[PDB]
């Protein structure tokens, strides 16, 4: 997947030529550390779409028609930057500001065109799903053998890509026949969240009933609004689960319910 | 599958060589309906069985295992009209309404499913959008085989070999092709046949190009293809319902 | 069994040659009249078919089951020879067979009624809608024609198969008829074909349909013996009388 | 045989039943009571000799039925059987 | 296959920092020998550990030499490891008569009394891998935060311990110490859970003991036993309820106190199981900073549903302080 490389130093070449966004990183990288200097900032560095045309429209194109293939190398891209950062002593995110749109949609206007492509929906939000933890880093300890040992646990909503399901439960005994005591609190847990959102009730054309599609709102951006906000979510679509098809049960037309990962969410008046 | 070339060479023929005197009704209705990006085709009838009696015999027979190779043969016609070479073009929805004789909600029983109905009644609800796949990449669970799996209409459960097993074969939803759905729920019109009972109402699904024609509470004449599904609620017992291809709204409606 | 065969060879001479009121066939007659409505259900009188032989009528009260199947063949080339068509019309035509007493009415039932055909009466109460049934089997290959059932199914292609409709309608015994001091059992009816929307919620109707069981079905959970559901497939549908 | 069971029901003879589930009187029960009910199924020719709102007497073959130890390489309770029944009472 | 990457963490020399913590004390004889000591005297049960005076020790450790790995941000850090690990340093040091012990006395640990007796003199003669470290205990530990007045060290970001709001809680507090406070709600009722359970065979006899682990487990038949197993043929086997070691568990959701809750959402409830002498402490309506580790406990099943694996946790109790004795 050398292509994967290339997406990972084309989009290294964008950070430090221009440096407009670097120094906003360093500046996250020092402001933990004077917290640690003390006597809580999510990390995620805001993207801004605006500036992205400016070197290459072939990866601006890209970013809005194939997001899969794209938001996670530059993510990577943008550990493997705050990793050379100052110093020592995580996944992070992308933002994607905007600049928009095409793209610009409201939900009632929307699938399947608008489907595997970056979206900006906007509406009312409810019900607002209850806040819940989310296992993704399994870590363990064994004795007397010692060493450190780790799981690494891939969920339906992990990266972006589609990959061979991991879970679930724990490992247990991995070889050789050595005791595995989960280790709490060394192994992470990114927070997750779902909130399904209603088109605008001023927009609405008829009689006829608001259709609403339901967003996951990953890490920080989890508990950031409650029901009943104006809200415009950003994120790229995705379709999850089978429709059925997978195995006999069940039977019916009905089939692949959609979602929105991530991503945003700035709220507005 | 030489018999899907004698189908879809006719197919052509009759989207090429098609004359009203003199303009090609057709192929202009295709060139038309690419530009605006409508991605579809109307076929009348009429002109169809005009041309040839023997495909509409057919496709009065098995509609549904025809039809979508009338979709594949007008998609590949096309591509040799809206684009040249020596992308991506998605496989056409044809919709095609016509006069027949009109059968009326009630007098559907049967012996007619799997053979293109024409009917009428007043839709009274329809149902959110949902999507169902059109082409979608597979691998496998061990072996990681790639599979491009082209799903057609008109359920379809995945092919289990490249242990391994049962059925190792995840959905790759980052290249996959979706397009869209309705169901509307039709009432039978008020003025017959209710006599003393409450009328019934046939659950139909629309799907791309027609999806969102209709507001809910206006007349119409549904086309479709009449066919069951099975739904879980014995024995055996299988609800029908009426895929629609292609509606047409009442006059005018607009 | 091959002798029931000889049994149609005496049956179609009921069919069709057999006079009333002097002269002027009436199964003819019928057979004339579906016919011309091509409604499929053929006609046949219980008192007429009992009047010339009892042997026959004996037959109806020990095993309907398989002599319907022999005897409405011979109904359909009854039909073939008066109208030398119909092989596009529906090519089965099943008798309705009209009253048949008996005349047990809902709550009294036993073991002794099991695959013998069975009259029986009451108010119908809201019916099912209109499902078709998988009945026969067809594909275009690729096993051969398979017909499921009446009502197992074991042990789906499909191609071409021919549906029927069926419903289900809950039978309950009339109201007026009730003995004091008991409550007003029900039984299950299923209908076919053209029996189908003959009926309506809140009518009294009489059904001559047979008595079915299959097939536990389902408790084994709250009953504590090997119980069998009791469903009464309907044979003809006709209002109160 | 294993394979199938097989399910043949032409050639199995049937007969009854009908459950009643049989309540003690009123008079006796010292309210207050709630007075315990329980299941006796009616097989044989007795059967819908039984009405409801009224004392009747049974015979008696008092069984058990399943609705505790364990069978290893249960959960009953009392269900009685009347093969008799009388209007008496 | 799993990969393993070094942390700069160890345990091994911890434990050893930690057998250096007890019984070898000043600034509190040492607190630790008679604490422990009223303990192996059966009068008390419930051991607190005060992560002040592991503070104060670190003191000496380091300034003061010879400098040692910290305990207290790496205690808080986990927590549940040292339960079973800071805990179990206690059977190493503990006075063995101690006094005045006898056999009954007490219930229960004449059974096992009189197992360790038949099993010494059985063995003793075959002759002519033990019984686990948990089932021996009748003690429970239990630390608890450093508010602190002598926080002031100052050792500044040590402190959780930080009287923190249930919306402030995060997936990040998994399997670290916390304090919350709120009201009680719901305050389930006792309740006996279960720690081994030895069951008892028929023939040949002897004892397995099955490690209750997580929230439940399957129970077992067989023979483990290598007398009864294969002649002839397999033992039978039943669990000795006299014989199991039984620890109180209480479990309580404890919602916001509404102060914390902002101009919108709803109070959020938070669900704490309760063990050991901690029970019934706890009582409805009360306002209470309850500390402790903060963990999952899956999944049970479903597992089909999550996917995953969406482990939605609880807080055991550790200590308990609740406002307006
Ligand atoms: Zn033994």
């Amino acid at each position: 997947d050398a292509v994967f490389g290339d997406r990972v130093r084309r989009f290294q070449e964008f950070l430090d030529t221009f440096t407009s966004y670097r120094d906003s990183v360093r500046s996250i990288q020092v402001y933990n550390s004077n917290n640690a200097a003390n006597y809580i900032l999510p990390h995620r560095i805001i993207i801004s779409l605006d500036d992205l045309r400016e070197f290459d429209r072939s990866f601006w194109s890209g970013i809005l028609v194939e997001p899969a293939y794209f938001i996670p190398p530059a993510e990577k891209a943008l550990t493997d930057l705050a990793d050379s950062m100052d110093d020592v002593p995580h996944p992070w995110k992308l933002s994607f500001k905007g600049s928009f749109g095409a793209h610009a949609l409201s939900p009632r206007t929307l699938t399947a065109q608008h489907l595997n492509k970056l979206v900006s929906v906007e509406g009312i939000v409810t019900k607002t799903s209850l806040v819940r933890p989310k296992l993704i880093r399994s870590v363990h300890y064994a004795a007397k053998t010692g060493r450190f040992h780790y799981r690494d646990y891939t969920d339906a909503t992990t990266t972006l890509t589609t990959r061979i399901p991991t879970p679930a439960i724990y490992p247990t005994e991995d070889t050789e026949g050595n005791k595995l005591t989960t280790e709490y609190g060394y192994s992470t847990f990114i927070d997750h969240q779902r909130i399904t959102v209603q088109e605008m009730p001023e927009m609405a054309p008829a009689g006829q009933l608001p259709r609403s599609i339901d967003v996951i709102l990953d890490d920080d951006l989890v508990d950031k609004t409650k029901p009943g906000d104006r809200v415009n979510v950003v994120g790229v679509f995705k379709s999850l689960g089978a429709g059925g098809m997978n195995q006999s049960n069940s039977n019916t037309l009905i089939g692949f319910k959609t979602l929105i990962l991530g991503n945003t969410v700035y709220p507005l008046h | 599958d030489d018999d899907n070339t004698e189908i879809i060479k006719s197919f052509k023929n009759f989207i090429l060589e098609f004359r009203l005197d003199s303009q090609f009704i057709y192929r202009d209705q295709l060139r038309n309906n690419i530009l605006v990006k409508n991605y579809s085709l109307t076929v009348n009838m009429e002109h169809l069985i005009g041309y040839n009696e023997d495909i509409y015999k057919k496709l009065s027979d098995e509609p549904s295992d025809i039809i979508p190779l009338f979709e594949t043969a007008i998609t590949q016609v096309a591509k040799r009209i809206s684009i040249l070479s020596r992308n991506s073009l998605p496989t056409f929805q044809l919709i095609l309404n016509s006069n027949a004789n009109q059968i009326p909600l009630r007098d559907l029983d049967s012996e007619h499913v799997s053979k293109i109905v024409r009917l009428s009644g007043i839709i009274i609800s329809t149902s959110v959008l949902s999507s169902r796949a059109t082409y979608l990449s597979i691998m496998c669970r061990n072996c990681r085989h790639t599979t491009s799996i082209t799903i057609n209409n008109f359920t379809v459960s995945l092919p289990r070999s490249c242990n391994c097993g049962p059925d190792p074969y995840i959905i790759i939803h980052e290249s996959s092709k979706f397009i869209d759905q309705q169901f509307l729920k039709l009432q039978e019109i008020p003025e017959l046949v209710p006599v003393g009972e409450m009328p019934r109402n046939l659950t139909m699904t629309c799907d791309r190009y027609l999806t969102n024609k209709v507001i809910p509470g206006t007349r119409v004449t549904i086309v479709g293809i009449y066919s069951i599904y099975n739904s879980k609620n014995g024995v055996a017992i299988r609800t029908p319902y009426i895929k629609i291809l292609g509606i047409q709204s009442d006059v005018e409606t607009s | 069994p091959n002798v029931s065969r000889t049994i149609a060879r005496e049956l179609k001479s009921f069919l069709l040659e057999y006079t009333d009121e002097t002269g002027r066939s009436v199964y003819g007659a019928r057979i004339r009249t579906l016919g011309e409505m091509n409604s499929e259900s053929l006609e046949v009188n219980y008192r007429h078919l009992a009047e010339s032989k009892a042997i026959l009528a004996l037959f109806l009260a020990k095993c309907p089951e398989e002599m319907l199947k022999i005897f409405d063949l011979v109904a359909m080339e009854a039909t073939e020879l008066h109208y030398p068509d119909y092989a596009r019309i529906h090519s089965e035509i099943h008798v309705r067979i009209s009253d048949f007493p008996t005349i047990y009415s809902l709550r009294e039932l036993r073991e002794s009624n099991l695959s013998s055909l069975v009259r029986v009466t009451g108010v119908v109460t809201r019916r099912t809608g209109v499902f078709p049934q998988l009945k026969y089997v067809k594909f275009n290959c690729l096993l051969g024609p398979f017909f499921q059932d009446s009502n197992e199914e074991i042990r789906v292609n499909g191609e071409k198969t021919v549906y029927r409709n069926y419903q289900r309608v809950t039978l309950q015994e009339a109201p007026g008829t009730v003995p004091p001091g008991r409550l007003p059992r029900h039984r299950e009816v299923i209908l076919l074909a053209d029996l189908v929307d003959v009926s309506k919620p809140g009518e009294e109707v009489e059904v001559t349909g047979i008595y079915k069981n299959n097939y536990d079905g389902n408790l084994n959970a709250k009953n504590g013996f090997p119980v069998f559901a009791t469903i009464i497939e309907a044979n003809s549908i006709k209002r109160r009388e | 045989n294993r394979a199938f069971w097989t399910l043949n029901v032409t050639r199995s003879r049937f007969l009854d039943w009908q459950k009643v589930r049989i309540q003690e009187n009123a008079n006796e029960i010292p309210t207050g009571s709630m007075p315990r009910t329980l299941d006796v199924i009616l097989r044989g020719d007795s059967v819908e000799r039984a009405k409801p709102g009224d004392r009747c007497k049974f015979t008696g073959v008092e069984i058990v039925v399943p609705d505790k130890p364990s069978s290893t390489l249960l959960t009953y309770k009392i269900s009685f059987l009347a093969c008799h029944v009388i209007s008496i009472g | 296959a799993l990969p393993s990457i070094q942390l700069p963490v160890d345990y091994n020399n911890l434990f050893n920092e930690i057998t250096d913590f007890l019984v070898t004390f000043k600034q509190d004889g040492p607190k630790y020998m008679a604490m422990l000591q009223k303990v192996a005297n059966r009068e008390l049960n419930s051991v607190i550990i005060d992560l002040d005076d592991i503070l104060q020790y670190q003191n000496e450790k380091f300034l003061q030499g010879t400098q040692a790995d910290d305990l207290v941000s790496a205690i808080q850090q986990n927590a549940n490891h040292f339960t079973e690990l800071f805990c179990r340093a206690i059977d190493n040091n503990m006075p063995l008569p101690t006094k005045e012990i006898d056999y009954k006395d007490d219930v229960l640990d004449v059974i096992l009394n009189q197992r360790r007796l038949r099993n010494e003199r059985m063995l003793s003669d075959r002759t002519n891998e033990l019984f686990p470290p948990n089932l021996t205990r009748r003690y429970f530990l239990y630390f608890k935060p450093l508010s602190q007045n002598c926080a002031r060290r100052y050792r500044k970001k040590a402190i959780s311990s930080k009287p923190l709001s249930v919306r402030q809680i995060k997936g990040d507090f998994l399997g670290q110490l916390i304090t919350v406070r709120g009201i009680i709600t719901r305050v389930s009722d006792v309740k006996p859970a279960v720690e081994v359970i030895a069951y008892t065979c028929d023939q040949c006899g002897y004892e397995v003991f099955q490690e209750v682990n997580s929230r439940t487990f399957t129970p077992l038949s067989e023979c483990t036993s290598e007398e009864c197993s294969q002649n002839q043929t397999k033992g039978q086997l039943f669990m000795s309820t006299r014989a199991s070691k039984f620890s109180a568990f209480q479990e309580c959701k404890i919602q916001e106190l509404s102060q914390q809750v902002p101009v919108g959402h709803i109070p959020r409830s938070l669900n704490i199981h309760v063990n050991g002498t901690l029970v019934r402490s706890l009582s409805p309506g009360d306002i209470v900073d309850v500390t402790g580790i903060f963990l999952p406990a899956p999944y049970t099943g479903f597992k089909a549903l999550k996917a995953g694996l969406l482990t939605e946790t609880y807080l055991e109790a550790q200590f308990v302080r609740q406002h307006k004795k």
